[PDB]
């Protein structure tokens, strides 16, 4: 029961805090996401979903994808999705979080000076080396397996700024990918499906326009123009009586969704590869 | 007499708080419950100003108001 | 007329009992009132709706716990004044502050609200 | 409804302002640690655990007379070897941001702060950035509401009788070095006057006074300064020379037999500074 449940190996080294630590069970799934379904909610404002390719017989390819939790009214740091390491920092409120999670992003990010000021400010609790330095080293070593499992280059033709027309000119959001660590590349693979899927001279296209954006700033849930894509979402009380005992019903509902959908996967000679 | 809801609301308290202190692992009463309350002598029952009598699918719960505030 | 009563200690407002309706007149004074009736809350019955009733035109917030609010209304006859309501309400457009009201109605409506402690 | 309409009922209330503290990530349970001491309704305003805690500061009483008058003071829980900015007893509001160290503490203790030492930008700062910061309106936005709202309280109950103190005849009070024969004295009234009133009513009720003039009889509480103030702020230094030794024997055979029961004098350092008059009693 691996629990790859990635910001719960968070624990409150202050004895006056207790972290819940209430996230998705999904964590325990062997899957290709090292965050699970709570913490990519909570910290990413996404919805992991899947995405049916091939589903007739036995060919069951089911592309994963994560949704839009960014409504049609944010802007700037509320619309971006996964910041840039230049912004992270920016675009959430480490202050407000816990040090071990402001610990786990910086890894994340590469802010080893970050890491530094964290454990140098931790160096001054009253039970620093009892139990704060334990809390240090188990966290830190949780994260950095993570990281490394992400990495590829440790012990495929996929291109997110390859799908964009009417840009002027130098994509570059696969540089900024690159730029990424390994967990974020991973996560940003995992969650946004390419716009097309060619595989040995064949194109699959599952939507008419990416809806995902990928810039200096990191990864935004905009448009690649135009406005924003609509995105909505006991204590028995006296009002919670109900009066005297006394319109489509019949057909199903289409989602108000904003899958992320951006790019394009490029497949070689390989055959729809099941394995 | 016009407000039913809050009649409705405290009977359904009172009973659920009787039904607790019988059963303290209780803190609802699961199926939903009707509440009709009676205005004429031939609509109440002398001795029984609350009474129960199901709909063949959910109960539903008889108040005598005029008896409730002649006793208070 | 007899479908209504003017309300004690005011010169503009009458309830209807039929209708259970408090209604004020925007700039009209009553007249030939030989009975009078003391407000009292029953007389603002909470309405019961599942989905809240929309209301048009100007809507003002008298009590957000209770949902009180005043709604302009014009008599067909063409005669503006202003309807009382408790219930479980919404409004189509923006709620208005009550300072936006004349001081007859603003008067009227302090003796019917704040009690005579 | 039970109650009469409205109403205000009477009950205890806790006093200490950290008692507000809570955990703005309502998924994230908390209970700050209060001493039972914050429900006296005395001229505390901080409970024994938060004074300790982040001002290193105990509460204590000096008896006064016929009739046996109590006067509130403060003791340093500071050791002798303490340097720096460890001597700052109380900080200054030019230094108390960086004497609490806000960044590992709560975002609501760090407002307390920040209201206390009126910072207003600081509080503004922290208000829009959890405006804008996790799901403010659906209970975040109450909590930092409540807690704003209890803290403005106890500053607003505070700050007036402080500001009729300052200008009272009656009662005054000087927070200096009475050996004005000194230089780590200084201006300590124009630094206290600096202090924010809910301080100033802090260091009141803590630093008890050299000397004390009661109309004609003036009583001597020591013959020197156990603490001084500067632009830093309340510091637990020694204004003459060496730190007074502060053993700490406890929180953070024949002679025994000998000193079997036996009167023992306390180690304790209270807080001794500055001159103070009062005309009758007022008690
Ligand atoms: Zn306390």
């Amino acid at each position: 029961r691996v629990n790859r449940c990635i910001f719960a190996s968070i624990v409150s080294f202050d004895a006056c805090i207790t972290y819940k630590s209430p996230c998705s069970p999904d964590a325990y799934h062997d899957d290709g996401w090292f965050i699970c379904n709570n913490h990519l909610i909570k910290r990413f404002k996404m919805s992991k979903m899947v995405l049916p390719i091939f589903d007739e017989d036995d060919n069951q390819f089911k592309m994963t994808i994560a949704r839009h939790l960014v409504g049609n009214k944010e802007r700037g740091i509320k619309r971006i999705l996964i910041p840039s390491a230049t912004n992270y920092q920016d675009v959430f409120n480490l202050n407000s979080m816990m040090q071990a999670e402001q610990l786990i992003f910086h890894l994340i990010y590469n802010n080893e000076n970050a890491v530094n000021t964290i454990c140098d400010n931790l160096k001054y609790t009253e039970g620093f080396t009892s139990n704060t330095q334990r809390v240090i080293h188990s966290v830190y070593a949780t994260t950095k397996s993570i990281l490394d499992t992400t990495n590829p280059n440790t012990f495929e033709l996929r291109f997110f700024d390859v799908t964009n027309a009417r840009a002027l000119r130098g994509g570059a959001g696969d540089q900024l990918f690159n730029n990424y660590s390994g967990f974020l590349q991973n996560l940003i693979r995992r969650a946004v499906a390419p716009e097309y899927l060619q595989i040995d001279t064949e194109e699959l296209r599952f939507r008419n326009c990416a809806t995902c954006i990928i810039d200096e700033t990191g990864l935004v849930a905009s448009v690649p123009d135009g406005p924003e894509l609509y995105n909505p979402i006991n204590r028995l009380q006296i009002r919670n009586v109900l009066k005297f005992e006394g319109t489509l019903s019949g057909y199903e509902e289409y989602p108000t969704y904003v899958p992320l959908f951006l790019g394009y996967q490029i497949i070689n000679s390989e055959n729809n590869f099941l394995r | 007499k016009a407000d039913t809801r809050q009649i409705a609301a405290v009977v359904f308290s009172t009973l659920a708080f009787i039904h607790n202190r019988f059963h303290p692992l209780v803190t609802n009463f699961t199926n939903k419950m009707e509440f009709v309350v009676t205005e004429t002598n031939d609509t109440s029952i002398p001795g029984e100003p609350i009474l129960f009598t199901e709909n063949e699918g959910v109960l539903l719960c008889s108040v005598d108001r005029p008896s409730i505030v002649k006793m208070l | 007329s007899k479908d209504f009563l003017q309300l004690k200690g005011t010169m503009n407002a009458f309830y209807a009992p039929k209708q259970r309706i408090l209604s004020i007149l925007a700039v009209n004074r009553l007249f030939g009132a030989t009975e009078t009736i003391d407000f009292h809350p029953n007389l603002l019955v909470y309405r019961q709706s599942s989905p809240p009733v929309r209301l048009t035109g100007d809507v003002y917030v008298v009590d957000k716990n209770e949902k009180v609010f005043l709604v302009k209304h014009v008599f067909s006859n063409t005669v503006p004044a202003y309807l009382l309501i408790r219930g479980d309400y919404e409004s189509s457009s923006d709620l208005k502050s009550l300072r936006d009201l004349n001081p007859w109605v603003q008067n009227t409506l302090l003796k019917l609200l704040i009690p005579d402690s």
